[PDB]
């Protein structure tokens, strides 16, 4: 009764019979901007089910050696679908977003995933090794689309800040023994009401090993982790031609 | 609800019994088709085994929604997630998941 | 109008954020309550499932047999005035008689407070922040000697001409606010309003601010949020022929009127260059200090 | 169609191959009309 | 719910047909008033602007000065029902001894009624059609003879085995109708429902069946709509051995309970093709008579 | 006050200062899809604001021997913007249409084009010129898309059809004498409550000159004719990937 | 395996609009499928045979 | 609280721990024949407890190769205990069952066994392979006794008749990892208040792998399958002497 769930939204369900609750971050549900805190003028799409559904976006492998991956909101899915489309064809944006992210085990496999969501998530570079180079992440690492991308120093988060306080943020733990998978709730976070969906990525989703997978030779060596997600309450404004950058 | 014969496809008669049932296995990565089959409750194919196929012979026309019911009967040790999907008129047979 | 009963029945255009949590008044920390000892089934505050993502709710009350503590100490330094309304320096202006910088007896700042590390840690705990600060300038000779000089300092918005020598026509300062003191003065002193376009400055910004391909060229342009440059601080020795003494001006900032908004976790690797958190990749630390043995202290 | 979402996992000691039985019906909206002969008919020659 | 004030000033959803027009009883043609002499600037009834779209507005009463006539003319003769209720013939099959066509005792025509002008031009002045049916059989052999054979007549809807000999196990027709009679009895004669998986048959239907390229060889399907196809009329002599007469059967239709919407011009080329208005383009006639000179006769 | 007029739908406005009032077909305006006419069971999307609204999309240059084109809805428009997006990834779509046909000249030009829309706009072939054999319009015929088409044998309609009865159907004539433009508004007009956008034309547009064009040399030879229209009330369902045939 | 048909409705699987369903269930009923004649019999009556 | 069970009837108790539910055939409880229903006027008798009583009658084994069997009522019982004799004395008797098949395996096992009651399941046979000879099935094979008789074409059911069709019939499933019993409760049914228990079989019980037995070499390979029963509201009728046939 915690431990059994349904998310049904648009033509979309997804069920789960391992769950452990739902995450609602920062303690407060996606909402639609409200006439005082509007700026814009034009009266704003509001397409519902079109957009607001579940895309399951991308499935990695979780190996004994992983090291994490990150995946930047909303860029994961500004290709996909009639969400995508107004994404393209509209300079303001804002949403919220449910993510569901999958993995199943055995009962004689173990691990830890930290699943977490980083508001205005910078990426930081290795300043070419010595610190005496002032070099930056390039496109694909900063906006690595559906794909995700891996980290290179997750204990530092790529970004110069300890992984091991990244529980300050919405999260969930995906504990083999317990569960199969990590619910989390984002409401629109922003210091403006509206913004672009390509030039800016309101958060980053992080799945992390923190207590690596094993398991005895023998067992499924293939153990996937994938990611399902779905807009919520989503508002587009701001129309021209179609746009991907 | 009848049962659907997703796996038609064996026809000697020592092996009818297979249309039954439909298999999963360890998949070795990502993303997989596990079957395929027309959603048309009055067309030739895997719904003429159901008791629904069948009494739809009589009548011309239909109207509704169906709805089809899967019973894994692996082993309680057994773990998976499936994503099963409806694809309605125009769409043509999805490529990849 | 709308007919379809879909469209009646919606829930579309909702705009009241329900909040599942509630602030409540602590001026003080919690008591403590006597406690008993508790042998029964069901009951289990010791067990928990950090799965879940929330913190455990087990207190001292239920894990041991407690007295009665009727606490008294105060909440009121931990509140964000409190942590920030402290000044502290983020900007340091030289003006050398001989040198390569600033030689001319006038110099622009941009404005950024990420050159200094104290400063820059506490900030960053928080991703936007709303504030209005208070700027003190103290200004002396490299050897910190009083000299007998008057400076003239201007901020200078975006968009308002930045001064090219010590006798610029803009520091008729017509419209932009100037301060003239005496390096003899106190330091000079002024309050500042919260003047972002933007409803918060960021100190993470995860996008680019311009449309278009983002080629390895223009890359140091990724996380560059205009929203937060206020524009320059620019200062000058007044006269139209060279000061009779070497410069140096110091700049505290100390906010007040303060709003945080989504903590994220702290700095733990040195900082390199100014708004951007790149680290040095041959020297990542662990966060703090090590042993030898998880066995021994 | 149905697609794997992550993977059917096992352990030591359990088969790798399972079945999925398919059950099928229609939901109470269902209706039918204009009866008519099912395409089938039951009989090669006359039924003795 | 919905607390932006767009959202709640929404016409979204609206699902009343807002009509300008609206039907008035009218039994009879109208009366004329008595009209008099009017020499008035300003009030011009003559004139008019046909790019309007409209008709003109301007009556006998405005144009001439006119007595009172009373008119009783009825207005009945020319609904729907008065003008489609009547048969018409709409199909004929040929039962022969020896030859080509149905030379094995039985036939089976797909319901089409496009293959008789007669009627198909006056189903054709309207796009869509919804109505019910009485089919009249009226069977006799080449010369008009009567003679003493009994027939089978086997409604096939799609979907339902189609006869392929006089001997078929269809004709059980443990499901279908069917229809015995003796040629020597009065014509058969059934009342039929309307029966499309759409609200009206539609004479014109501008797309394609099915999805996909619509290459040159799948043209042949361009206008068809499968919502008109009824199904097959299938007949057959009643026996194993074969008939002694050669037989034709025509088919009449009756329509009744017409409902018609979206008037359309009526064919002025003759009909080439059953359900497709393919003309010939060397042949393009005018609608009507011509003459030699715009000023006579 | 007949004569001028203002259009404004979604972030689009047309005025014109030489009108001949607006046409609104069958005497009915389009409306959304009520809860009995409906059979579809799944929540339909209504786009709003970034759908229903002006669309130029093609101009044609009257000639003294110009024969007449037509164009097909929703056909022309099934490629652009977020209406073309929507009528691609939903098996269902239904609207109504605002059509706004130009054409301005000077008072010394002359002619008169019949602007006409005709539901169900079957095309006919010449039948091999002998009308012996049973050809059929291709594809490029029967649904032009945005570019339109050029009627053969304007008389017959190109489809057996009079075009002296034409005037049966919602129209407007553009007497350059008189008036610029014709607007006509069609409710969804359909034996079905939602279709296809993709395998079915609910009717066709057709812009015919009657009156040829004439003026004396020297005056403005290139008279555009430009067809602008904007869909009013649409609705998708049957949500899928993106399809364009 | 409870031997019971699937009680999840179209309601709670996808989002759904109101549909006001007038569609006829008469059709279906013994008499509709069963009170239509057909063949069961057939005797031959021949002159040689 | 669906997965425990205690079935407790005469001097007899069943339990389970992995029950899923019961099945009450066609809706209606067992009951006695009113005097309405009735036409035989002798008074009956009605021994209760010691014939409606669960009688375990035979094990199955379970094998990777298994193709099903099937049992006849009252046939299977016609010779056991109070209620044998009573079926054997009487001309007369009617009776609802109880039915409760059992088989456990381990929580690596897997496999699906259809259980269903056929209410007068008619025998055929295979007409001499080629078609064209009308044999009959034996009596051994008609009414098989306890043992049972093993299916030799469960795909028609050894009736022409498709086993895919059988859950029209009230049944449950054997779902290894699931379940291992199957309750159903079958009222007396026939076109008759009361027949004889000898000359007819009122319906049968079919057990069918539809989903093979597995496990890996290691795991018990004996999986029992046991069969339970106990008559309800048996009444009889028409007293004589014993007669077996
Ligand atoms: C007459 C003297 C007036 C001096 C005016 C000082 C105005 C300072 C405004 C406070 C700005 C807060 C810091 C804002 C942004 C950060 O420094 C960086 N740009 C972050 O990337
Ligand atoms: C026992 C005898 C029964 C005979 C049954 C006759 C059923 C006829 C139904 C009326 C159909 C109206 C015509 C419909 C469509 C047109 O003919 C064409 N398909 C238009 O393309
Ligand atoms: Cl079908
Ligand atoms: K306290
Ligand atoms: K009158
Ligand atoms: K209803
Ligand atoms: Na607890
Ligand atoms: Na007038």
């Amino acid at each position: 009764s915690d431990r059994v769930a349904q998310l049904t939204i648009g033509n979309s369900t997804i069920t789960t019979q391992e769950a452990a609750n739902i995450i609602v971050g920062y303690g407060e549900w996606p909402s639609y901007c409200s006439d005082s805190d509007a700026t814009a003028v034009d009266k704003p799409t509001r397409p519902d089910v079109s957009v607001n559904r579940f895309y399951t976006l991308d499935t990695k492998l979780w190996e004994k050696s992983s090291k994490g991956w990150y995946w930047k909101f909303p860029d994961v899915l500004t290709e996909t679908g009639v969400f995508g489309q107004n994404a393209q064809f509209h300079y303001l944006y804002r949403s919220g977003f449910c993510i569901h992210v999958q993995c199943n085990a055995s009962k004689f496999h173990q691990g830890a995933l930290l699943v977490a969501v980083l508001p205005e998530y910078v990426i930081g570079t290795v300043a070419g090794g010595t610190g005496t180079e002032d070099t930056h992440p390039p496109y694909k690492q900063t906006q690595p689309g559906a794909d995700g991308f891996e980290l290179q120093h997750p204990y530092v988060l790529d970004a110069g800040i300890p992984i091991s306080q990244l529980t300050v943020c919405p999260h969930q733990w995906i504990n083999l023994r317990t569960n199969n998978c990590a619910t989390i709730i984002v409401p629109y976070i922003n210091a403006l009401p509206f913004d672009s969906a390509l030039n800016h990525c309101n958060f980053g989703l992080l799945v992390v090993p923190i207590s690596p997978l094993d398991y005895d030779q023998g067992a499924t060596p293939v153990i996937p982790i994938t990611i399902t997600l779905a807009p919520m309450c989503s508002e587009f404004a701001g129309l021209r031609q179609a746009v991907t950058q | 609800e009848t049962i659907l014969e997703v796996n038609n496809v064996p026809t000697n008669a020592t092996s009818l019994m297979e249309r039954l049932r439909f298999p999963v296995s360890a998949q070795a990565g990502k993303g997989e088709l596990c079957a395929v089959f027309r959603a048309d409750p009055g067309r030739n194919g895997p719904w003429q085994s159901t008791l629904l196929g069948q009494l739809c012979g009589y009548y011309t026309q239909w109207s509704g929604s169906l709805e089809v019911t899967f019973m894994f009967t692996g082993s309680f040790m057994a773990t998976g997630k499936m994503l099963i999907a409806y694809t309605p008129p125009g769409g043509p047979l999805p490529k990849d998941r | 109008g709308d007919r379809v009963a879909d469209v009646i029945e919606s829930s579309i255009g909702d705009s009241v954020s329900r909040a599942l949590t509630h602030a409540l008044p602590a001026p003080t920390g919690q008591n403590t309550q006597v406690s008993s000892h508790r042998l029964d089934t069901g009951k289990v505050p010791a067990l928990q499932a950090a799965e879940i993502g929330a913190s455990s709710n087990a207190s001292d009350e239920s894990m041991i047999e407690t007295r009665c503590v009727l606490n008294s100490h105060s909440t009121a330094e931990t509140t964000l005035d409190s942590f920030f309304s402290r000044a502290g320096l983020v900007g340091e202006i030289d003006l050398p008689l001989k040198g390569t910088t600033n030689p001319n007896g006038y110099a622009n700042w941009d404005i950024d407070i990420t050159g200094y590390a104290q400063m820059r840690r506490k900030v960053e705990l928080f991703t936007y922040m709303r504030f209005d600060a208070e700027f003190t300038f103290v200004a002396c000779t490299p050897t910190g000697e009083v000299v007998p000089q008057l400076l003239q300092y201007m901020f200078v918005p975006p968009g308002a001409p930045k001064p090219d020598s010590r006798e610029s026509l803009a520091w008729q300062t017509a419209t932009n606010p100037s301060v003239f003191v005496k390096l003899s003065d106190p330091p000079a002193q002024v309050s500042v309003p919260f003047m972002s376009p933007a409803s918060a400055y960021q100190w993470f910004y995860d996008g680019y601010p311009t449309f278009g391909e983002h080629k390895q060229e223009k890359d140091l342009e990724y996380g560059a949020m205009p929203n937060n440059m206020m524009g320059t601080f620019s200062v000058r020795t007044v006269g139209t022929s060279k000061s009779k003494y070497p410069l140096v001006v110091r700049i505290y900032m100390r906010m007040k009127h303060v709003r945080a908004w989504i903590p994220r976790p702290m700095r733990n690797q040195n900082y390199l260059f100014k708004a951007n958190p790149n680290y040095a990749g041959n020297s990542i630390k662990p966060t703090g200090a090590s042993r030898t043995a998880i066995t021994t202290l | 169609s149905i697609w794997y979402q992550t993977n059917y996992v096992v352990p030591i000691g359990a088969p790798n191959t399972a079945y999925i039985i398919a059950l099928a019906a229609a939901q109470k909206n269902f209706t039918m009309k204009l009866c008519k002969d099912a395409s089938d008919i039951l009989q090669t020659g006359t039924i003795q």
